[PDB]
This record gives structure tokens, sequence and C-alpha cells, in this order.
């Protein structure tokens, strides 16, 4: 070895609200852990969370986490790992009173109990009346779900290397993951992350898209990784575009707006949800009603003005006092970047990129998952995923407002209950080779020898317009495989693209050099995916083949990183506590 | 070693921090003043001589700015300072337009303070 | 139209000093962009420059810069708040930590002030809730204004006694964070935080000069909260 | 600690105001100042204690604040110890001769 070594029972790659309970849970469970982030930890996108965390704790109203099953496997038309969303709703109120144990400052009713409000697939009896159990702080609970979460490492005293940038895994020769190497950003010195459990958390990637509520970090380094790495990923082609982002800006305001009794407007001033959705109406699932915006602008009925082609979204009459209470963080979000004050004008909306459902396929243990040559699954020694970079899955096609929070949570917690297990069920793991780790810094050597390169500024540009008119809301066959050349072509741009900054103390550009490897990949696979589901389900919807088909797609897609080509994976409909839903047809 | 931006005259202050940082001066040269102010006593009370001797050098003009130079950092020390305990106390605001609003009276109340040491002096 | 600016520019490898660099970035006309726009733009032509920036929302708290003398943030500060005829857009590093690279500080000072006064829950455990804490919307309340705080250092970075003292003055933000679990009716544990907060640094530093609260991007107020604290000294220890 | 340093500060804030006023009452009604007027005002007993009185509150006064600048300004410990022993020198000084010129007034 010839690169600094640092070893430990697990390196948790990511410091969001997934990774940050894990490494919790983990530290707590007596094994040593290693926290990264290639930023300070309350950094992370989690903190950009407003709506709060769907759970069935039962103080707003009678609840059941049985009832909330059915919302999420409906929700997610149908692919959603039943036994899985199981584990999370059923697991899910423990694990938030949980929270609150820890400090989180949740809103409160008048009893003294946590605030929840209404969100959008949400119902009693099994799609029944509206329910309201998004337990929120709020509209800022991702900010107060975070931080309480770095509070809580930090009294548990956890290893936190913060601004370290996570490069490639290390597989040794029996194809195990034993570590990842990392940038050190501030100093630049590459280190090799020995361990017996590698963790990936590094979030979503909504930047392949050219307008996105993410944040700039998310750029899907952990897909990249485990696509280098050989691991295959799930559900690539499952975007969801939140319904309301701010026109013209991207920048996200809270469901919640509609869950306080906000709705929709078009120019004509029609509530046009009621048309579209009869019954949940502007509660609707996301994939729906981000589609019924989009309609309606299609056909010349959306509203236009400084902001683009947009929504009309009305909070007014809520008055002054409820929105300053239960509504601050979309207050300042929309005078600033919509000039707009919501107590007196409805906000600018359109559906926007927010959510990768796809990811990572893992089990509810959190350890990773690839198929062997007969297509049976078979777990991925050393690797395990939480959080949004993973693909349980829970959300299926559509994830429902507040589910997000929660699959963090639940499955972080799950990860570090399950760790030692899942270990020893895995066996002890062959060092890796200086050669395998010398693998792994490959992709980071070429962008250090590259100087007479292409500019990569250019690429990414080039990169996010084609995910922007080939893959967002509606699709089409003819698009989408002109789509996906374009992005081989860009692909192979890439491969050749420059760094214009050689220096190591905190250089900025060789990380987001980095990233937009990744975004390529995510991109890519995401392409694939999209023309590989000849159908339409939930957030994926095609013109040329506009309905569901049970027959043929009643399960997940696998994207082969070796082959660069697709397969399928069986969905998971037998709860152990309850009868599996029967796929039936999905309407609001 | 590394490098840090410190350069005050780089930065904006308000005229919060502009009241502060002349308190802890008029402060420090409140405590110089003192020895000077018993100095002068001391002097004016050990015997008529002294006192006529006293009164001379007052008559000076240069120890006349001077000695209202030390009446007006007085002054202020002691506008500000209760300025300083009213918002101890409660009687002030501690919001930043409360401390903007007070500062400003605060040089105010100082400058007709300073005027009649002025007069107190000619 | 056409912008000026004069960044801050450090590389420890390269500059035997700080220096100014000038920058221009031709703008559109009728079209008003925060300054995280521009900077992201400069960085297309000038690779080298380094700044943190991330939820370019306001809240995550990444982007703390000192723009022409006043400390904030770059992602919600508009261009057309900082530019002036005649002069040059002036942006330097938040003032008092290490320069790592360009506007790039370190802010470890700050968080270990942060860490000393305990920003966690601290329950005794004894009469545990049937589920979650009881807690009333008016004890609720009081962490109004305390909570929201993203650790930006805007405050820190602009008050004089956190120049002088950041080792032991704990600062506007670590202060604010202190009174946020001192009032919170689920910690157990006041009269220790308060032992703990009695020396002549801790909190007697602040002497009200309000630089935290003109600066602060979440409109919250530092003075009045270690205004609180020391009542409560008070109460405990006079 | 902290907390001692607080009141001590204000409490004798609150007696030199009181000071203050009281001196400045004498002087802005008094005319002429004759050599007699000035002496009989110090000769009262009254006028003696409370400037005493008022020396020990800028010795605790004066003392606080000036350590609270020098830790803010004067890093070097030696030059620091030093000059607050200058400081407090100078202080007790402004008690003691305060002691012998009313005392023989
Ligand atoms: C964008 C968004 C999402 C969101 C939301 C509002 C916005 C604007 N509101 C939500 C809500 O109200 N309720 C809910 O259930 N979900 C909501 N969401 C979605 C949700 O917040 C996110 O999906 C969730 O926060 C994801 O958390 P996760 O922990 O999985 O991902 P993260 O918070 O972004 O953290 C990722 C961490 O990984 C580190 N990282 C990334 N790459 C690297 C490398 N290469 N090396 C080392 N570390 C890496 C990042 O630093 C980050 O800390
Ligand atoms: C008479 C001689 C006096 C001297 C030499 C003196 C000197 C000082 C000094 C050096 C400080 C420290 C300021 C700082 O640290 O920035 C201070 C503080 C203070 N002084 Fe005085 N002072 C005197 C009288 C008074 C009087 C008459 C008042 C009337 C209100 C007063 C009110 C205060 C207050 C309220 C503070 C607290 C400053 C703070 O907390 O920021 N002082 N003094
Ligand atoms: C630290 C402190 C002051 C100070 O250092 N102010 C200051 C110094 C330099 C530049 C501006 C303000 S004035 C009030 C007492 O405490
Ligand atoms: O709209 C929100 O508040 C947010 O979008 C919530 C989830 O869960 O994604
Ligand atoms: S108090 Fe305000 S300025 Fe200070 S760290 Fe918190 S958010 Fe930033
Ligand atoms: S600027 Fe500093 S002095 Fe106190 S009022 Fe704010 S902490
Ligand atoms: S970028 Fe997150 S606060 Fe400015
Ligand atoms: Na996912």
């Amino acid at each position: 070895m010839k690169l600094p070594v640092r070893e430990f029972d697990a390196v948790v790659i990511g410091a969001g609200g997934a990774g940050m309970r894990a490494a919790l849970q983990i530290s707590q469970s007596g094994q040593t852990c290693a926290l990264l982030s290639k930023v300070f930890p309350t950094r992370s996108h989690t903190v950009s969370a407003q709506g709060g965390i769907t759970v069935a704790l039962g103080n707003t109203h009678e609840d059941n986490w049985e009832w909330h099953m059915y919302d999420t496997v409906k929700g997610s038309d149908y692919i959603g790992d039943q036994d899985a969303i199981e584990y999370m709703c059923k697991t899910g109120p423990e694990a938030i009173l949980e929270l609150e144990h820890m400090g989180l400052p949740f809103s409160r009713l008048d009893d003294g109990r946590i605030y929840q409000r209404p969100f959008g697939g949400q119902s009693k009896n099994f799609g029944g009346e509206q329910a309201a159990r998004t337990a929120a702080a709020a509209d800022r609970t991702g900010h107060a779900l975070l931080h309480t979460l770095y509070q809580q490492n930090l009294k548990n005293h956890t290893t936190i290397f913060s601004e370290w940038y996570a490069l490639d895994l290390v597989k040794n020769q029996d194809g195990a993951v034993v570590g990842c190497t990392a940038l050190c950003i501030e100093t630049g010195e590459v280190v090799y992350f020995k361990a017996r459990a590698t963790v990936l958390a590094t979030g979503g990637a909504g930047r392949i898209y050219q307008s996105t509520t993410n944040a700039h970090i998310n750029t899907g380094d952990g897909v990249g990784m485990a696509i280098r790495a050989g691991v295959p990923v799930q559900d690539m082609e499952m975007w969801q575009f939140h319904p309301t982002g701010i026109a013209g800006a991207g920048v996200l305001v809270t469901e919640g707006c509609r869950g306080e009794g906000g709705y929709l407007l078009n120019k004509h001033g029609e509530r046009f949800m009621e048309r579209y959705a009869p019954n949940a109406k502007d509660l609707a699932g996301r994939d729906v009603v981000a589609r019924s915006i989009m309609i309606e602008i299609r056909e010349g009925r959306g509203c236009d003005g400084p902001w683009g082609p947009h929504a009309k979204l009305k909070l007014d009459h809520l008055g002054k006092e409820v929105l300053e209470s239960r509504l601050p963080g979309i207050l300042e979000l929309s005078r600033t970047f919509a000039h707009v004050d919501p107590v007196k004008e409805p906000i600018p909306v359109i559906p926007t990129c927010h959510y990768m459902m796809g990811g990572i396929p893992t089990k509810v243990t959190g350890q990773a998952l690839t198929v062997n040559e007969k297509g049976e699954d078979v777990v991925v020694p050393g690797l395990f995923a939480v959080g949004e970079i993973a693909c349980v899955s829970v959300h299926g096609a559509n994830r429902l407002g507040g589910n997000s929070l929660l699959d963090l949570v639940v499955f972080g917690r799950a990860a570090g209950l399950h760790l030692q297990e899942s270990i020893a069920e895995q066996g002890a793991l062959r060092d890796a080779s200086e050669s395998d780790v010398e693998a792994s810094l490959d992709r980071l050597n070429r962008w250090n020898n590259n100087r007479n390169g292409e500019d990569p500024v250019a690429i990414r540009k080039a990169l996010q317009e084609c995910m922007q008119h080939n893959f967002s809301v509606f699709r089409e066959g003819d698009a989408m495989a002109k789509g996906l050349e374009q992005l081989k072509v860009i692909r192979e741009r890439l491969k050749n693209a420059r760094l214009d900054d050689t220096s190591s103390e905190f250089n900025t550009q060789r990380v987001e050099c980095l990233e937009l490897d990744n975004l390529m990949e995510t991109a890519y696979a995401t392409a694939v995916s999209a023309n590989f589901r000849t159908e339409s389900r939930g957030a994926h919807s095609r013109f040329d083949f506009p309905d569901r088909d049970d027959e043929n797609w009643l399960c997940h897609s696998l994207y082969l990183p070796e082959s660069e080509s697709m397969t399928r994976r069986s969905v998971n409909m037998e709860p152990k506590l309850r009868p599996a839903f029967p796929p039936k047809i999905r309407t609001y | 070693q590394r490098p840090v931006n410190l350069d005050l005259q780089t930065i904006r202050f308000p005229i919060t921090a502009i009241a502060s940082i002349l308190h802890r001066v008029s402060g420090v040269i409140t405590f110089v003043a003192v020895g000077i102010l018993l100095w002068l006593l001391g002097t004016s009370l050990s015997s008529p001589e002294g006192f006529e001797q006293a009164s001379a050098i007052m008559g000076s003009f240069f120890v006349k700015f001077i000695m209202w130079g030390i009446l007006t950092a007085l002054a202020y020390h002691v506008v500000v300072g209760i300025r300083h305990m009213m918002m101890d106390f409660g009687y002030l605001e501690e919001t930043f337009e409360a401390g903007k609003r007070s500062a400003k009276i605060s040089f105010v109340i100082t400058v007709v303070l300073s005027l009649l040491a002025g007069v107190l002096v000619w | 139209m056409r912008l000026e600016f004069s960044i801050y520019r450090y590389n420890p490898d390269v500059d035997d000093a700080p220096r100014m660099q000038d920058y221009t970035l031709e703008a559109d006309e009728g079209r008003d962009m925060m300054l995280l726009d521009a900077l992201i733009q400069l960085k297309e032509k000038d690779p080298s420059l380094s700044f943190r920036r991330s939820c370019r929302e306001g809240v995550c708290g990444s982007d703390g810069l000192n723009m022409n003398g006043k400390n904030g943030l770059a992602c919600i500060t508009p261009i057309s708040a900082l530019n002036q005829p005649g002069k040059k857009i002036v942006i330097r590093p938040l003032p008092g930590l290490p320069v790592i690279r360009d506007l790039v500080v370190d802010m470890g000072q700050f968080y270990a002030q942060y860490e000393k006064i305990k920003p966690y829950l601290l329950n005794n455990g004894q009469n545990p809730p049937a589920r979650e804490h009881l807690q009333m919307p008016e004890q609720r309340e009081k962490l109004d204004g305390l909570y929201e705080c993203i650790l930006c250092a805007c405050c820190s970075t602009s008050c004089p006694s956190f120049w002088w003292n950041p080792d032991k003055f704990i600062g506007p933000a670590g202060l604010l964070a202190a009174y946020r679990f001192l009032i919170d009716s689920r910690d157990t544990e006041t009269d220790s935080r308060l032992d703990g907060l009695s020396d002549a640094f801790s909190v007697f530093r602040c002497h009200s000069i309000m630089n935290c609260v003109s600066v602060c991007p979440k409109g919250l107020n530092p003075t009045r909260a270690i205004g609180h604290i020391k009542s409560m000294l008070l109460q405990r220890n006079a | 600690n902290g907390v001692h340093d607080f009141i001590l500060v204000r409490a004798t804030a609150i007696v030199l105001t009181l000071y203050i006023i009281y001196m400045v009452g004498f002087f802005a009604t008094s005319g002429e100042l004759t050599y007699e007027v000035w002496i009989g005002f110090f000769a009262s007993a009254f006028t003696k204690v409370f400037t005493l009185l008022a020396l020990f509150s800028i010795l605790i006064m004066a003392w606080i604040g000036m350590w609270q600048v020098l830790t803010d300004y004067v890093k070097p410990l030696a030059l620091r110890l030093m000059l607050q022993l200058v400081i407090v020198v100078a202080l007790v000084v402004y008690v003691i001769y305060g002691f012998v010129v009313v005392w023989g007034v």
C-alpha cells in the first residue's frame, strides 16, 4: 500500500437523514463507524425538506398503519414491494417518536402531541375520507430533522470525515466491496477507507435535469459508483416531478401548502384538480397532479408572465396568521424567488424534477442486491444502501409526500440494527490488492492528466437539456430513442473532458468534474430504462404506450452495467401481518 | 500559517457598533481623566494660593479644550452606559431598530451635555 | 449590461499572500440574478475560483460571504442590492476565520463553540412520557426564532468579541443554540448548563454590539437570546 | 465570575451616576466660584463621604472595565499582567490620594 489506509467496521458514505441515522445506530451497536460527506453534514439536501414526515401516529385523528400501507401501495402504482412497505409503515411511529425524544422540534397540537397535517395520497379506511398523518415542524421539517440527527451524532461522538469526497468503490478479487477511495477536499489527500461494510447514502440526482428542486450537490454519485463497480440500479425511469416548483426558479414550495387548504388554478380561475381527481382533488398522487398541470399548460390554459408558463397556487384565503405559523418557509421562498407575497397573491408553480424513485436495489436490511446469470437475486458482499440512493423499494413508481423522510429514518436505523448479522452472514472478506485500490482511482487519474480536452460546462448543459426535453413528465418512443443516442455522443465527449484547475487545496473544480461523471451514469441509466419499459405506470408516462400493463410490466426494471442492457425483477406482494393489496385501477 | 480577513477598513459597521466602540474608548479616557481631575482637585484644596493657581490653569485655552473633552467623554460614557443598563433591565427592546433608535438618541443627548459642558468651562 | 467584481483570492501553493482580482460578467439587462448565480458563471470562465454552495435557496447556510462589507448569503442576495454605479461588487470571505482557499474559510472554531454548549436534548429520564414528550403550543413557541439557525456563521464572523476571543467567547450563533435548549421544556439540565456559562468569557463577552442581528439571513436575534441567558445566570448566581 | 463582574459594574454605575448628579448640581448652581464657597462644599461631611465612596466605585468600575479591554487586545501574558499591575496600582492610588486630600480640608 502506497496509499493511507483507514480501517473501520463500517463506512457510511453520506451524512443526510439516512446516513446519520444509520451511523448513529451502527455506533450504538458497538461497531466502529466512519461518516463521510462531501459537505458539512447539516448542508445535506435533507435540510431543505419542508412538508414533514408521513407516519401513523394517530394524533390529529385515529389512524392505522395499514391505512398508511394502502395509501403507499396504491401510490406506488403497485410496483412497490409490499413486504418492505409493510415494515416501513408498521415501524414508522416508533422510529419517529424516537426522533422526538432526540429533541426534534415538532409543531404541537393543543394537547401537546406532535402536529400532523394533511398531505397528498392520505386517506382513512383504505381509500376513504381524507387523512392527515404528516408530522411536521412548520415547513422546515427537513431542517429540524437533519440538525437533530447531527446533534445526536455529536453527543454520540461519531467519527465524522466532513467534506471528504468518495471516488469509487473498492472490490476484492472475490467481487466483494471492501470500502472506497476518498478525496479530502481541503488538502487533496486521497485515502482508502477500508471496511467490512460500505453504506451508500449519497442522496438523489435531480441535477441531471435542467430544472430541479434538488441542491447543486445532488449529482447521484452513488449511482455512478454503483454502476462503475458492476452493481445494477433499479427503476431509474421512475422520476418524481413535484407538482409545485416555483416557475422560473425550480425552488420547491411544500405540498403542505395544499395540505393546509391551498389549491391550484388555471388562467380561467378553475380549480382544475376537481376535474382530474374528483375525490382527492389537489391532494391526489404527485404523478397525477404533475400531469394535470402540464395538460392545462399544453392546451393553452396555463398562465404566463415573467416566470414563464405556469399554474397558480392560491393560499391567501388561509389568512396571514396560519400562513406565517404553518408555512413561514414558503413565504420567504416565494417572496425571494418569485417576488410574490403568498398572503396576497397566488404562487407561480410548475412541475419540477424532485425525487429519484430508482436506485440501488436493497433488502430491508440495507444489503445491496445484484442478479446472477439465471436472474436470481444475490447479495453484494460488503455493500449497503439507505435513503434516496436506495431502491427498497417502498415508493415504486410514485412516492407519497412525507414518505422519504420516513424512509430515511426507518431504513437507516434498519441497516444499523442488522449490520452485525449482515457481516456475519457475508463472512470474512478477502483483502483488496494494491491494484484493486488503484483501479478505483482510474477515473480520478484521467481528469488529473487531461488538460486539452473538452469544456465540461458545455457537456453538463447538453446533458441536462437532453433529459429535460426527452425524459420529462411526458415521454414518447421517438424522442427517447434520439435522447439516448445524444447521450451516447455526450458520454463520449466526457471521456475526453479537461480539468482546468490542477491545484490541491480545496479544489472544487475537480470535485464538480468528478460529479459530472456521476450525472452522466445516472442520466444514461435513466434513459435506457425509460426506453425499456413500454407502458405507463406512475410517474412514467408514454404516449405510444398510454396504458398500464400488469401482464408484462408488473415488476421492477433493472439496468445491468456490464452489458449495458435491461432486465426485470419481481415485485414483492407477500406482507407478513396482512394480505397483499391486489393491483386494481388507480384513480384519485 | 493561514491568513485571515480582519481588515477593519473593508467591513461595514452599523450605528450600534460605532456607539459601542466609542463607549469603550470613552471608558478608557475617563480612566486617565480621573487622575487628572484628582491632581487638579488636590491642588485647589491645599491652600488659598493653590486655588488661585488652579483657577489660572483653568484660564488657559488649551486646558479649557482638554477639560471640555474630558467632560464630553464622561458624558457619553454615562449616557450610553445608562442605555446599556436600560436594556439589561428590560426598559429597552433588544431589536435592531430599537438599537439604532436608542443609539441616535444617545448621541443627541450627549451633544447637548457636551455644549452645557462648554458653557460651564468658559 | 456589464457587471464588475473585486474578488478575494488565495491559494497557499501559489499565493504569497491574499489578493483582490477583478472580474467582469455580462448580464441580462432586464433580469435580476442572485450573487451565487454570478459566482457560478464566473467559475465557468475561471474554473479556479473556489467557494461553498449547495441548497441555493438560503437554507443550508453554505455560501456565507462578506459582500460590500456586510455578511450574508450569496444565494439570496440579489445583484441589484449590491450593484452601485462606478463601484465594483466587492466579495470577501467571512471575517475572523482562517482562509483555506479563496472564499472558503475554516469553520472549525465556529463548530467548536457550538459543541461547547452541548447542543443536544438532555433529559434525565425520570417521569418518561407514554409516547412523545407532551409540549403545549405555548412551550413550543419559545423555540421559535431559535431552532431556525442554519449555522451559516454570518453573525459570529461579524462580532468583534468573537474576533478577539473565538476560543473562549461562545459567540452569537452558539449562544442562540444554548438558549434553544435552556428553554426547551423537554430539557432537564438547565441548572447544569447555566453553571457552565458563568465564567467571564462564555456569555459576558457580549456587549450588545448587535452586528449579529443585522446580518442574520434568517432574521434571528442572538442579542435577545443572550439577554435571556444573562437573566437566567443572574436569577441563579446573583 | 462573569455574573459577579456584571453586577459590580452596574452597582458602581448607579452610585457614580448619583455622585455625578450631585457634583453637577453644585457646579450648575453656585455662580462665582470663590475659594470660600469651594472649600465649604468640600468641607461638608456629605461631600467627603460621597466623594470617597465614588473613588471606591471608580476602583471597581475601572478595574473590571480595563480588565476586559486588556484581555481583548493584549495577548502576551507578561505584558498584560504588567499593564494590569500599573492600572490596579493607579486605581488604588486614586482612592488613597482621595483620603489624603479630603482628610486635610
Ligand atoms: C429536494 C427536496 C426534497 C424533499 C423536500 C424538499 C426538497 C427541496 N421535502 C421533503 C419532505 O417534506 N418530506 C419528505 O419525506 N421528503 C422530502 N424531500 C425528499 C427528501 O428530503 C430527500 O429524498 C431526503 O432528504 C434524502 O436524504 P438522503 O440522506 O438519502 O440524501 P441527502 O439528504 O441528500 O444526503 C446525501 C449525503 O451524501 C453525501 N455525499 C454525496 N456524494 C458524496 C460523495 N461522493 N462522497 C461523500 N459524501 C457524499 C452528501 O454530502 C450528503 O450529505
Ligand atoms: C467615573 C469613572 C468611570 C470610569 C473610569 C469607567 C470606565 C469604564 C470602562 C473602561 C468600562 C469597560 C467598557 C468596555 O469594556 O468596553 C466601563 C463599562 C461600563 N460603564 Fe463605566 N466608567 C466610569 C463611570 C461610569 C458611570 C458614571 C456610569 C453610568 C452609567 C458607567 C456605566 C458603565 C456601564 C453600564 C458599563 C458596561 C459596559 C458594557 O457592558 O458594555 N460607568 N466603564
Ligand atoms: C470587543 C468590544 C468592542 C470592540 O472591539 N469593538 C470594535 C473593535 C474594532 C472594530 C469595530 C468594533 S467595543 C465594546 C466592547 O467590546
Ligand atoms: O412538498 C413537500 O413538502 C415535499 O415535496 C415533501 C416530500 O415528501 O417530497
Ligand atoms: S444566528 Fe443567524 S447568522 Fe448566526 S449562524 Fe444562525 S442563521 Fe446564521
Ligand atoms: S455582535 Fe457580538 S457583542 Fe453581542 S450583540 Fe452580537 S454577540
Ligand atoms: S446556498 Fe444554501 S444557503 Fe446559500
Ligand atoms: Na430511491
